[PDB]
Order: structure tokens, then C-alpha cells, then sequence
């Protein structure tokens, strides 16, 4: 699912860049002709807005973490058996060591 | 829209300046990380810190604790006969902050003089390009900003919208201020403006400037605080319902054993 | 609500600010591509921020009480610095295309 | 001929050495890549030691 | 199931599972070494920073399980890059304690304390050496000393 969102964001960005290039070409043409104070075509403007709205949808989905506020829920599954052992104090005196010693 | 510009001045000024400021900020952040050095911590100061943390934790979490043990803790801390904080005294350094002077210093120090290094960069950049027109800002501006904005073009009829490279880079500095943290994280130290200003989480949180005075302050703070056993209210759970233990018990079947 | 974890709150705030800055950055590019006046541009920026906030609320929907204690930061948050970074990318592509 | 009213404010300045600019532009990237590994090894050494 | 398990995994999931095991600090030395040496021979390409913690974890598990050969194999790799590192010294002292001659391990801990005054791990390991060597009363006294 994240890969699809990333690809969609990339495609939208590419479409936005293409719309920018089209608008640049339109203004370059406009500078050629005297007067003619007209606006850019509405179709490419709508394409620009479509590319802007699509890229803002995946930009929120890509980073969604929203962790739980309460601090009791993560330790709701953890068992006291694992907590009983600690990594500081480890005594290396067990029957498994002499049982696994030959093999 | 007027003043038709060349296509060679945009590819040789805008992009270079943008990359220059980007990499300057990144280099500053990396060098700030590199130059960071650890501070020596002595065992007595460490123990003082841990005792302070213990007393502060007692102050914060004191409701969920037996009253007898709470009074035993508080007596051990206070103990009018011997007293741990009363007897244990280390060296004292003569102070200098004063009430009115420090009350004023809170504002006098501030961060007023932290803009000059960026002004130096802007001055060098403007020195490189004497007569140049980078871009125009759509925002209307007043003619009293033109001397600061242009600073090198001899034009009095021209509007102040057309900016020079100096203000262009100046606005470029704060444009990526919130963008730098996007790639790095919440704790970002790539701010080009605050170069000399040290911005970090801070090595060795605990700063016992006067150990004895802090001891006495905590001694009186622990005497002030009361005791209210928050455990004594157990009847609220008494009349209730147990349905969450039915809750993931349904969702605890679905996982098997690896 | 009695006990709150600072790590989760920090992560939530960081995510919120990250989306706020990214949406603002793209809003700047759109306005620079089109090209408008200051009043219309600022109004457009405000509209984009409002749309982002509405989508952010829609993202949570139910069980939002556990996620966010309140909604004030969701509505009013990063409005000035986001505008500071939006103004840069607005004029970045504005004069690059039109003036140049 | 062509007459210049007030010097020039529309054309790129003639004396604009590109060697210095290109050298600085490449050196910034080179120094960033140099300092990246230094920071990584500093962090690793501090963590281990 | 061994081949079946090794088939339907990827190195990313295996590394993430090892990280989760580290987070839950469980006692599964058999499975830790089973997935430890497997990724050291299959991937052995990148993730140095992760694989150093993996080396230490695998050797810790092998000290528990049955295998000192892999413990020394990871010890030489750890010593290759960082010549002076107190963590490797602590690990070597723990393995020495596990084998024989506890006194030289105690001497190594004493030297480590002489170099770095603030070393909680070495003191904890000495406290554990006297938990199993002598009575628990002396170990209790020394644990109280360090805690104080």
C-alpha cells in the first residue's frame, strides 16, 4: 500500500511539472505577441489543481503514525516472565550448558 | 510584468545561490555535530543528581504509596537530629547574580546579536554581483525599503518589487528553516541564522550550581507537600463492568504459536 | 488521561508539523505556477491550510480522543512559519516562469 | 552605436569567473560528503566507547 | 520446518524480528543463534551498525547455548575494528568467567575500573561473580554498596 501512495505522489508531481512547462510555453508565446492581455487556458489550470489535490492526499498517508496516548496499552501484552530476566545480571551456570557441551 | 531578463542570469545566480545556502546549512549542522564534546562528570555530582531525581519522583508520584513508608521517606530526608541534606555539605562558589540585575538580564541576554554572520554572507554575495536583478516579489513594497532592497542599482523610477541577490538569499535562509527539519528530524541544528548560538538537547541535564542551596530548597519543598492516598478510592472499580478482557480475548485467539 | 506518554505526543506533533509543512510547500508551488495578487494569494494559502486541517480531522474520525486530547493544535498550528516557507516557493517559480 | 543610459542592469556582468563559482559549488558537496562519514564514525565510536 | 522456515523469510523481516527480540530481552538463545549465524552467511553485505549489536547478541546467546567457537569468532570481529572498547572487554571477561579462572576476569574488571571510574556494567558483573562464587549475603552487601 505505501508503494502505491508513493507512486501516485510521484505521478502527480510529474503532472504538476508538465503543467508548469505548458504554462511557461504559453507565457513565452504571449511575450511574442503585442497586447493580447489574456489568461492561461482553464484546462491546464484544472489539471494543475488536480495534480495539487492528488499529491496532498498521499503526503498525509505516507506519514501516519498516531500512536496511542495512554502508556498502559503497550505493556498490556508484555509478560512478567520476560521482565524477570535482566541483561545486566546473567549467571552462566545452567544444566543446558553441560547438556549442549558435547554436541 | 516588464524588464525582460536574460535566460543566462537565472541559471547562473538563482540555482547557485540556492545550492550554496542549502549546503552551507547542511555543513554547519554536520560541523556542529562533529565539534560537540562530552563534559566530565564526577561521581559526587552524579550521586547528587540521582538523589535530586529520587526526591522529585517522590514529589510527583506520592499518591500511590503507603502513608507509613511515605512518612519514613520524608523523615529520612528531613531528619532533624542528623539530616542527610543538613550534614552533607560540599564546596560553595561565591555567586554574583542579583535580583534586579538578573531580572533585567533575562531580557538583556536574549538572542539579539545572532544575525550578523548571515549579514556577512549576504554582504559577500552582494559584493560578488554589483549590478544585478534577480527576481521580483509579488508583494507590494514601500519605497523606503528600496535602499536596503536594491543596494547597487541606480534607479529611482523603478519599483521596489524587483529585489537583488542579497534579499533573495536572505529570504532563502528562512525559506528552508522548516524544510531542514523535514529531512533531519525534530531536533535540527541547520539554522543558518543562529550560527554561533548553541542549539542542542543539552549534555548533563542536571546542573547543581549550588548543591547546598538546592538541598535546602528540596528540603523545604518536601516539607511543604502533603499526603493524599489515591489508593483509598477503590469503590469506583467495585461497581463497574468487565468487557475489555472480553475485548482482545477475542483477538488473542487469532494469533497462533510460532 | 491520568498517565500520558511524552514520546507518543512528540511523535504526533512531529507528524502533524511534517504534513503541515509539506502541504504548505506544495501550496506555494501551485500559487507560483498560476500567479495571483497578494490578497488572493494569502486567501488561497488560508484555504489550502483549512482543507489540510479538514482532511487531517477526517483521517482520525472515530476514537480521536485517544489520539488527540484537544483539537486547537489541529486547527491553529504552524500558521506563521508555514507561511514563511510558503512565500519562498510561491515567488520561486513565479518569476522563474513569468519574468524569465 | 549603442548608448548605455545607466551602465547596465539587464545583462550578465562581463567579468564573472565561472571557475571560482564551479570550484566552490563542487567543494561544498565534497566537504559535505567528507563530513558525513566523520560524523557517522564519531557517533559509532562514542556509542561503543 | 527448518528449511521451510528459512524459505519463507527475507533478511529484512529476520533483522526486524531480532530487533524485536532485543527490545523484549527474551531468553531464546537457541533461536537467536539459529537466526544469527544464518544471516551472517547469507547477507553479510551491509548494516554494519546493526550487525555489531547482532554479533554481540549472537555471542551472548552462544555463551548460553553450547558454542564457544562462534563466540570467539564474533570476538575477533569485534576486536578488529574497535581496538580499545570496554564493552568487548566486559564480554571477554564474561566468557572467561563462563570457562574457568574467574580471578583473571576479576583483574580485568579491576583494570577497567582503574581506567573508567564510572563503569556500572563491570561492577554488576563482579556482583554477579560473587553471587555465584560465595554466599548471597556478601553479594547483597556489594549490590547495596553500588546502589548507594
Amino acid at each position: 500500500a505505501p508503494s502505491l501512495w508513493k507512486g501516485l505522489v510521484g505521478i502527480g508531481l510529474f503532472a504538476l511539472a508538465h503543467a508548469a512547462f505548458s504554462a511557461a510555453q504559453h507565457r513565452s508565446y504571449m511575450r511574442l505577441t503585442e497586447k493580447e492581455d489574456e489568461s492561461l487556458p482553464i484546462d491546464i489550470v484544472l489539471q494543475t489543481l488536480l495534480a495539487f489535490a492528488v499529491t496532498c492526499y498521499g503526503i498525509v498517508h505516507i506519514a501516519g503514525e498516531f500512536k496511542d496516548m495512554d502508556a498502559t496499552s503497550e505493556l498490556k501484552n508484555k509478560t512478567f516472565d520476560t521482565l524477570r530476566n535482566h541483561p545486566s545480571f546473567y549467571v552462566f551456570n545452567h544444566r543446558g550448558r553441560v547438556l549442549f557441551r558435547p554436541s | 510584468p516588464e524588464l525582460l531578463l536574460d535566460s543566462n542570469i537565472r541559471l547562473w545566480v538563482v540555482l547557485p545561490i540556492v545550492i550554496i545556502t542549502f549546503f552551507v546549512g547542511m555543513i554547519r549542522h554536520y560541523v556542529s555535530i562533529l565539534l560537540q564534546s562530552d563534559k566530565k562528570l564526577t561521581q559526587e555530582q552524579v550521586s547528587d543528581s540521582q538523589v535530586l531525581i529520587r526526591s522529585r519522583v517522590l514529589r510527583e508520584n506520592g499518591k500511590y504509596i503507603p502513608k507509613q513508608s511515605f512518612l519514613t521517606r520524608k523523615y529520612y530526608f528531613n531528619n532533624p537530629e542528623d539530616g542527610f541534606f543538613k550534614k552533607t555539605k560540599r564546596k560553595v562558589v561565591p555567586p554574583s547574580p542579583m535580583t534586579d540585575p538578573t531580572m533585567l538580564t533575562d531580557m538583556m541576554k536574549g538572542n539579539v546579536t545572532n544575525v550578523l554572520p548571515m549579514i556577512l554572507i549576504g554582504g559577500w554575495i552582494n559584493m560578488t554581483f554589483s549590478g544585478f536583478v534577480t527576481t521580483k516579489v509579488p508583494f507590494p513594497l514601500t519605497l523606503r525599503f528600496k535602499p536596503m532592497l536594491q543596494q547597487g542599482i541606480e534607479l529611482l523610477t523603478l519599483d521596489a518589487s524587483w529585489v537583488s541577490s542579497a534579499s533573495w538569499y536572505f529570504l532563502n535562509v528562512f525559506g528552508l528553516r522548516s524544510i531542514y527539519s523535514l529531512i533531519l528530524g525534530q531536533d535540527n541544528a541547520a539554522d543558518q541564522s543562529r550560527m554561533m548560538q548553541e542549539q542542542m538537547t543539552g549534555a548533563a541535564m542536571a546542573m547543581p550550581a549550588d548543591t547546598n542551596k538546592a538541598f535546602k530548597t528540596e528540603w523545604e519543598a518536601l516539607e511543604l507537600t502533603d499526603h493524599q492516598w489515591a489508593l483509598d478510592d477503590v469503590e469506583e472499580e467495585l461497581m463497574a463492568k468487565d468487557l475489555h478482557f472480553e475485548g482482545m480475548f477475542k483477538k488473542e485467539l487469532q494469533t497462533s504459536i510460532f | 488521561p491520568p498517565f500520558i506518554s511524552e514520546a507518543a505526543v512528540r511523535g504526533n506533533a512531529a507528524v502533524l508539523d511534517y504534513c503541515r509543512t509539506s502541504v504548505s510547500a506544495l501550496s506555494g508551488a501551485t500559487a507560483g505556477i498560476l500567479g495571483l495578487t497578494g490578497l488572493y494569494g494569502f486567501i488561497f494559502y488560508l484555504l489550502a491550510s483549512v482543507l489540510l486541517s479538514l482532511l487531517l480531522i477526517l483521517k482520525a474520525g472515530r476514537r480521536w480522543n485517544k489520539y488527540f486530547k484537544s483539537r486547537r493544535p489541529l486547527f491553529t498550528g504552524g500558521l506563521i512559519g508555514g507561511l514563511f516557507t510558503y512565500v519562498l516557493f510561491w515567488t520561486f517559480l513565479y518569476g522563474m516562469v513569468h519574468v524569465y | 552605436t549603442r548608448v548605455y543610459p545607466s551602465k547596465q542592469f539587464d545583462v550578465l556582468k562581463d567579468d564573472y569567473d565561472y571557475v571560482l563559482i564551479s570550484s566552490v559549488l563542487f567543494g561544498l558537496v565534497f566537504a559535505t560528503m567528507i563530513t558525513k562519514r566523520l560524523a557517522q564514525v564519531k557517533l559509532l565510536n562514542r556509542a561503543w566507547r | 520446518a527448518k528449511v521451510s522456515e528459512l524459505y519463507d523469510v527475507t533478511w529484512e523481516e529476520m533483522r526486524d524480528k531480532m530487533r524485536k527480540w532485543r527490545e523484549e530481552n527474551s531468553r531464546n538463545s537457541e533461536q537467536i543463534v539459529e537466526v544469527g549465524e544464518e544471516l551472517i552467511n547469507e547477507y553479510a553485505s551491509k548494516l554494519g551498525d546493526d550487525i555489531w549489536i547482532i554479533y554481540e547478541q549472537v555471542m551472548i546467546a552462544a555463551l548460553d547455548y553450547g558454542r564457544d567457537d562462534l563466540a570467539l569468532f564474533c570476538l575477533q570481529e569485534l576486536r578488529r575494528q574497535f581496538p580499545g572498547s570496554h564493552r568487548v572487554k566486559r564480554l571477554t571477561g564474561m566468557r572467561f568467567e563462563a570457562m574457568e579462572r574467574y580471578d583473571d576476569a576479576i583483574q580485568l574488571y579491576d583494570r577497567i575500573l582503574q581506567e573508567d571510574p564510572t563503569n556500572t556494567a563491570a561492577r554488576k558483573r563482579k556482583i554477579a561473580i560473587r553471587k555465584a562464587q560465595g554466599k548471597n549475603v556478601e553479594a547483597i552487601r556489594e549490590l547495596n554498596e553500588y546502589l548507594e
